[PDB]
């Protein structure tokens, strides 16, 4: 039986791969311009959430 | 080889000015600002392989005539 | 802690920085950038616009009209129609 | 002179020699041909950085 | 201290200068030559086009024809200047003061105009 | 008035070497990418200092009369957007400062602000000007001091 | 699930490896800059309501009922950034609590 | 072909002297001289740039100022060289700047 | 009122009607400067006005730092006697009157406040981004930096008529709000 717990798991794993493709794709843009991109503008807060 | 394509584009500044002459080398190189040395040597051979494919017509003897259609 | 509030982001200023240093690219005289553009065709045949851009460090308009008085572009199966730096 | 010929001759040896004992080398882990790309790649460099020359002269 | 290390800058153009003489196929005798000779030599006008109407608007140009005076060579990391005065960040280069010559390494410089 | 395909079944959908659904769909002008965009950044930024939604439709409203009024359209987007969103907090009486605005976005100060002038310029309206007390709310949370504390703070300041 | 598997999701995560293409055109000796980033140690606050001031304010569950308020607390995760530019240095920023 | 800068100096002109005299008795052939000058020019660059770790100063008025293809030529007017071994004075001083 | 306000800069554009060698004015004029990485034109200071003109390629100039009118006419035209001492055909031609920038004190604090909420049509006031009060004036087209201290500079004017106009307008508002 999967209860809470195991089903939260489930879709924040999914959530939390889509906010580190999220900050790969917003990085890679700055860096190939040659910015030093700022993290906390990088990470989607309303991804998880 | 930049300097062969140069001369390529003084050459028809040359045909721009009506005059054109049978020529050589020498005296272009002259008139460019360049000089006559082993280099010349290198670059001629260079020449040689544009005569082989000189759409911008550069043959040895009298010669420089490009236009492919050329009346006034 | 977590977005505090600062004037202009550090990697903005230093990029800002490294632009003012090194300026806007000067337009050269005409006989310079031909003989750099010819030693760049040299070598190699085939050269992109951007890279020459890169290579000639004039402006993009200047350069256009320099190479499109001499140069030609050919459409090719390369990737792309570019510019060729034989004259003919 | 015949002598200074006789030593070109010898210069253009050591040269084949230089190129082809090592066109070795780097087959074991073209070297004149390697040469002559790295000369090209000069050119375009040495005039850029040359004509400054000109105008520098001329400024001062 | 200053022909201490006017030695030293002959070692290095020597050294410098050895490989293009062996390049140019020159004997290296010019060398020993050259460095012989070098030190013996160191040791209502409605109508405005015209004008004309102002004169001696100008200073003397001859100072810089002359370059007699004391003059100093050098590179510039940074030069700024605030509506009065000049400020000068001249980085190692060479000075010629009254024949003497002056090296350094770090100039700083305050003018007025 | 669109709409858009799937993968459908797995068939004749995909052909020769996985055609897909024939294409990618490929909808829409840019008269309306670029707001969409906009809107996105608004979301973002908003969220990133947990501004409530009512803020962020006051932003977008703002940031689509700008757009269409386009006296800003040499302004790059993200600067249109922050000043949007500076003079929405403003007007709903929540103000935040402009390094608090260039804290979540990538926008600097110096351009917001002048983003902000022309904004206000062009739409013709006005904010009313902040006070001494319209910060102290925030910055004695996040200092965490106690409610006696920020009535000092806010008494002495008035 | 809060304890232990946020935890191990964030861990099991690898690592983003980040370069730029060949920019510049220069040499090109792996010159364009690599940049890591490493997330971990992640942080929960209790539940927090945000007023249109702005300022933090802890949620009682029934006003969370009244004002059709969502129940949820802050997520903070500890990300490292490292540089490697080939310039024969490497700096690691830590970013505290994000 | 190089930053050419110490060639009107002291040290420069006593150089293109002695290739002058030996162009003069043939030793040397100009391009030899040419060549001979720029091999100074990088090895005096070199040599100011690396052996030199003195702090200098000055200050005076300014009277004039050039600036053209990254060539400054400053004149300045009773320029006062401060060292904190020495100080000379110096009524008039052209200083050429380059980068 | 008893109070005028005197000119700090005026910026005029005058045109030479020939065509210049930006390289060769830099290298033959005294005090001109020529970064074309930095800026297209040639900086060059006079003295005796306290000057500074901006040459450009195409004969046109800008002249600013002078505190007069004929100052500035005088400037321009030493300027372009320069230029054509260095072999140009310069000329002056369309010598006109771009800008203007004027200064003044009212010798007394000023309310920022109410006067951003009386004339807020007119009024722009940013403590974040500028401490002074920016008032658009409509009538005479000038822009006006009030400052708490009683410092007020105009700006935007093309004769000094519209610098006085614009004072003599704004000075009784302004003694409406003294603090």
């Amino acid at each position: 039986l999967d209860l809470a717990g195991p089903l939260l798991a489930f879709l924040f794993r999914g959530m939390f791969k889509n906010l580190l493709k999220e900050v790969r794709i917003y990085a890679q843009k700055f860096i190939d311009r040659g910015k030093d991109f700022n993290l906390e503008l990088a990470i989607k807060t309303r991804i998880i959430s | 080889f930049g300097v062969l394509a140069k001369i390529v584009n003084y050459m028809k500044t040359r045909h721009q000015r009506g005059d054109t002459h049978p020529l050589t080398l020498d005296e272009i190189l002259d008139e460019t600002q360049h000089l006559d040395i082993g280099l010349k040597q290198k670059q001629w051979l260079m020449t040689e392989a544009l005569v082989n494919n000189p759409k911008i017509e550069v043959i040895d003897g009298k010669y420089a005539f490009k236009p492919k259609y050329n009346v006034r | 802690t977590n977005y505090k509030p600062v004037a202009n982001h550090q990697y903005n200023i230093e990029y800002e920085r490294k632009k003012k240093e090194d300026g806007k690219r000067a337009r050269a005289d005409k006989q310079h950038v031909l003989d750099m553009l010819f030693s760049a065709f040299e070598k190699h045949q085939y050269y992109n616009l951007k890279d020459l851009v890169d290579i000639t460090k004039q402006p993009v308009v200047y350069l256009k009209e320099i190479l499109k008085e001499i140069g030609v572009q050919n459409v090719k199966g390369i990737h792309k129609n570019t510019w060729e730096l034989k004259p003919e | 002179a015949q002598l200074k010929f006789f030593e070109q001759l010898d210069q253009i040896e050591k040269q084949r020699k230089d190129e082809q004992e090592r066109e070795i080398l780097m087959r074991a882990a073209q070297l004149r041909l390697k040469q002559k790309a790295k000369e090209m790649q000069q050119q375009e460099l040495a005039q850029m950085r040359q004509r400054d020359a000109n105008l520098t002269a001329l400024a001062a | 201290t200053v022909p201490k290390l006017y030695r030293s800058v002959i070692e290095d153009v020597i050294n410098d200068v050895r490989d293009i003489f062996l390049d140019d196929g020159v004997d290296e005798q010019v060398l020993m030559e050259l460095k012989t000779l070098w030190e013996n030599k160191l040791m209502g006008q409605v109508e405005e086009e015209p004008l004309n109407s102002e004169d001696d608007v100008s200073d003397e140009e001859g100072q810089e024809l002359f370059d007699t005076e004391n003059v100093v060579v050098c590179q510039y990391d940074k030069i700024h200047r605030s509506k009065n005065k000049w400020k000068f960040h001249l980085k190692d280069g060479i000075m010629n003061l009254n024949g003497r010559d002056y090296i350094f390494s770090k100039a700083i410089g305050d003018a007025e105009w | 008035l669109s709409t858009m395909i799937g993968k459908g079944t797995g068939a004749a959908s995909f052909d020769e070497f996985g055609n897909s659904k024939y294409q990618n769909r490929r909808t829409m002008s840019s008269s309306d990418r670029a707001m969409m965009n906009a809107f996105k950044e608004i979301t973002t930024m908003a969220d990133r200092i947990n501004l409530p939604r009512n803020i962020v439709d006051r932003t977008n409203n703002l940031f689509k009369q700008v757009y269409e009024q386009k006296s800003l359209k040499g302004r790059a987007n993200d600067a249109i957007a922050s000043a949007c969103l500076y003079i929405a907090c403003r007007q709903e009486g929540v103000p935040r400062t402009f390094k608090e605005i260039c804290a979540v976005s990538r926008i600097s100060k110096k351009e917001i602000g002048r983003c902000f002038k022309l904004i206000l310029k062009a739409l013709e309206t006005s904010v009313d000007l902040i006070t001494t007390g319209d910060f102290m709310s925030r910055f004695c949370s996040n200092l965490c001091l106690p409610k006696q504390v920020q009535m000092a703070a806010t008494h002495i300041a008035r | 699930f809060i304890q232990m598997s946020v935890q191990r999701i964030v861990e099991d995560a690898p690592p983003i490896d980040l370069q730029a293409e060949a920019q510049h055109a220069s040499g090109e000796v792996e010159e364009p800059p690599r940049y890591l980033l490493k997330f971990e140690q992640i942080y929960l606050s209790k539940p927090t309501h945000w007023e249109r001031d702005g300022a933090p304010s802890p949620m009682m569950p029934n006003e969370a009922r009244l004002r059709n308020l969502t129940y949820s607390a802050p997520l903070y995760v500890d990300i490292t950034k490292t540089v490697i530019k080939e310039g024969e240095e490497q700096l690691q920023t830590q970013h505290q609590k994000t | 072909m190089a930053y050419q800068l110490y060639r009107n100096t002291t040290l420069g002109n006593s150089l293109q002297e002695s290739l002058d005299e030996l162009i003069q008795s043939q030793q040397i052939t100009p391009q030899l001289a040419l060549q001979v000058l720029l091999q100074f020019d990088k090895a005096i660059n070199a040599a100011l740039a690396q052996r030199v770790r003195n702090r200098v100063n000055f200050r005076g008025s300014l009277n004039t100022y050039r600036f053209c293809d990254n060539v400054w030529t400053f004149v300045l007017n009773d320029v006062e060289f401060r060292e904190v071994t020495e100080l000379i004075k110096v009524d008039k001083v052209k200083i050429v700047a380059c980068d | 009122s008893g109070i005028v306000p005197q000119l700090q800069n005026i910026v005029s554009t005058v045109n030479l009607g020939c065509k210049l060698d930006l390289k060769t004015i830099a290298l033959r004029a005294r005090n001109a400067e020529y970064n074309p990485k930095r800026f297209a034109a040639v900086i060059m200071r006079i003295r005796e006005p306290r000057t500074t003109a901006l040459i450009f390629s195409s004969g046109k100039m800008v002249c600013t730092g002078a505190k007069s009118e004929e100052q500035s006419r005088l400037a321009a035209r030493k300027y372009a006697r320069v230029v054509q001492k260095l072999g140009f055909p310069a000329k002056f031609l369309d010598f006109k009157i771009q800008n203007m920038v004027g200064s003044c004190d009212v010798k007394f604090p000023i309310r920022l406040e109410g006067l951003v909420l009386t004339h807020q049509q007119f009024s722009s006031y940013e403590p974040e981004l500028f401490p002074g009060l920016i008032y658009r004036m409509i009538k005479p087209r000038i822009v006006l930096l009030i400052f708490v201290s009683g410092k007020v500079v105009l700006t935007g004017a093309k004769v000094r008529a519209e610098i006085y106009e614009a004072f003599e307008n704004i000075y009784p508002i302004l003694k409406g709000f003294r603090k």
